[PDB]
């Protein structure tokens, strides 16, 4: 069924699993024409397809041209999204095929289920978590690989970096989705906080910058806050009279 | 014109015959109905006074033998048997109309509401839904099943009407997801009239008795089914223009006759607002548009 709050661990638990979200495979800026209407114009888009406990990320990169002369682009990228996870899917050996699929978006389940209906043990489910993944084209390698790509193309990343060898996958996903829910909510503000320091760098095969332990306890609480700081300009709520129980509940709500 | 004789009514029911019911009091001297207009076919039903549960039935057609009912006391129920002696049957028969002890199948001249509502089914093809070889008429109650329930438990005694199924491989081709899930034409035409039912008729004739058990049995497998027949065809772009037509008509005879009384569960607001508004066909049903939108206008 849906996945929530009351199954959390299922989610790193040793039955391979993907997360599919598709808020970045249509993208467009939208523009004034010459004769003062309004036009579209699409740039490359992705769709991000995460193994939760091993970090490993499925970034299929949908370049323009896969739009050209089409009609209804909007639902088509639901069903070009639920193509693309089916042929990963028939790609893998049988011992790495999912088990679940969970879609961040309840319109891809028609879709997606009407592509594996060769698969009928994978379950695909949808989940009442507002899960982040839209703010991956906020972390600079991933945007850079997908506004040069120049055709379709699969790139893998793991998205935990080494982050495996020292933490959790509870952790690891936590620290994911808090860094993700930072830059989409306040991007300048974020990357800030991740690359202020110039003594810690990103290495060469890594998405995010080598912290220490203690750094990455730093660099998670200037998150919360920046979640919190950025949750009472919203608002106009004065953060100084909250309390560290309302705190968690408003950054915990978020997601 | 043709007759159904009771040996006897027992026990206190109500009786339909196609559209119409009239109810008989316990050991009342009820022998048959008579009139019965030959050309279609026709069901007789039963509904106990005393246990509402359990409406139960017979689908027939006069041409195929002489049927009478007589009530089991140890299985409970009105049961339909064929007579093979036909003068034995012709005789018992004529006894009781000197004797007027049956009802009239009572047929206005104006009156096509049976054969608009029954103008596909067949006979041959109710027995192939249901069944059971060694008797020419067919049984069918409130609870059976259909195959596809039972998919979803005693295979002797389901409803086999032709599975439908939009997200089943049957339904959707390798490569054309989007397409084939979109616009059911491919499943429509190709699937189920060319490869399954061989002709518009036998489709319409199944939706049309599907529709019949769901309202005279309130079966609700039936009910599904005729739902499913329905969305296939609004669902689909590419239906032939006479197919479309005929349905307009099929769907007004049957909103016209359902019970006002029962819209509220032989109706699915979902496939209704879908299909009178949404579908591919949304502007070719007008008469049922009409009527839906005269007669049950909070359904949508
Ligand atoms: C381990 C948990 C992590 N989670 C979160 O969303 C944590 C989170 C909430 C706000 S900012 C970060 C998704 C379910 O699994
Ligand atoms: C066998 C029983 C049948 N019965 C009936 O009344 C029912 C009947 C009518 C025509 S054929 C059967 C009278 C005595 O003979």
């Amino acid at each position: 069924g849906a996945m929530n709050s009351s199954n959390y661990a299922e989610l790193f638990n040793n039955d391979i699993k993907l997360f599919v979200d598709d808020t970045n495979v249509y993208r467009v800026t939208v523009h004034k024409t010459f004769e003062g209407n309004v036009a579209t114009k699409a740039i490359n888009g992705c769709i991000f397809t995460l193994n939760p406990k091993t970090g490993h990320l499925f970034l299929k990169i949908i370049h323009t041209s896969v739009w050209a002369g089409q009609k209804r682009l909007s639902q088509l990228a639901k069903w070009k999204t639920a193509e693309e996870v089916s042929a990963l899917v028939r790609s893998l050996p049988k011992e790495e095929q999912p088990k679940q699929i969970i879609v961040t978006r309840k319109a891809m389940l028609d879709p997606l289920e009407v592509h594996m209906l060769d698969f009928p043990n994978i379950a695909i489910r949808p989940t009442e978590l507002r899960l982040p993944f839209s703010a991956a084209m906020s972390i600079d390698k991933l945007s850079d690989v997908v506004m040069k790509a120049t055709e379709p193309q699969m790139v893998l990343f793991n998205i935990y970096d080494d982050w495996l060898d020292r933490i959790s996958s509870y952790t690891a996903f936590s620290r994911l989705t808090l860094l993700l829910r930072a830059l989409k909510t306040n991007e300048e503000s974020a990357k800030m906080i991740l690359l202020s320091d110039p003594t810690i760098t990103i290495k060469s095969y890594h998405l995010w910058p080598s912290f220490t332990d203690e750094q990455w306890i730093t660099i998670e609480s200037q998150m919360r806050d920046l979640i919190l700081t950025e949750y009472g300009r919203k608002y106009n709520v004065n953060i100084s009279a909250l309390t560290q129980t309302e705190i968690k509940d408003i950054i915990l709500g978020q997601n | 014109m043709n007759t159904v004789p009771f040996t006897s009514a027992p026990i206190e029911v109500t009786i339909g015959i196609d559209q119409y019911s009239f109810n008989v009091k316990e050991n009342q001297p009820f022998h048959g109905i008579k009139d019965i207009p030959i050309g279609h076919v026709h069901v007789i039903h039963f509904q106990h006074a005393d246990n509402s549960s359990m409406r139960y039935g017979y689908w027939f057609d006069c041409r195929m033998g002489n049927f009478y009912i007589q009530y089991d006391p140890k299985d409970g129920l009105y049961k339909m048997m064929e007579e093979r002696d036909g003068a034995k049957f012709e005789n018992i028969v004529h006894n009781f109309k000197e004797r007027q002890m049956m009802v009239s199948y009572p047929k206005i001249d104006e009156d096509d509401t049976w054969y608009n509502l029954t103008e596909f089914v067949q006979m041959d093809k109710i027995r192939k839904i249901v069944r059971k070889d060694e008797n020419q008429f067919s049984y069918v109650d409130s609870s059976m099943t259909t195959v596809q329930e039972n998919e979803l438990s005693d295979p002797a005694h389901s409803l086999n009407y032709t599975v439908i199924n939009f997200k089943s491989r049957e339904a959707i081709r390798p490569g054309h997801e989007m397409e084939d899930f979109l616009d059911k034409s491919y499943y429509l035409n190709t699937v189920m009239l060319q490869g399954i039912f061989k002709n518009s008729s036998n489709y319409f004739g199944e939706l049309q008795f599907a529709f019949l058990n769901a309202m005279f049995f309130g079966n609700y497998g039936s009910s599904l089914q005729w739902h499913a027949m329905i969305e296939l065809i609004c669902s689909s772009a590419t239906v032939p223009k006479h197919m479309l037509d005929k349905l307009d008509e099929i769907l007004y005879y049957q909103i016209k006759t359902l019970p006002e009384q029962y819209s509220d569960i032989l109706l699915n607001e979902r496939v209704w607002n879908i299909c009178l508004y949404s579908s591919f066909q949304k502007n070719s049903l007008h008469n049922t548009e009409k009527i839906m939108e005269n007669k049950y206008p909070e359904l949508l």
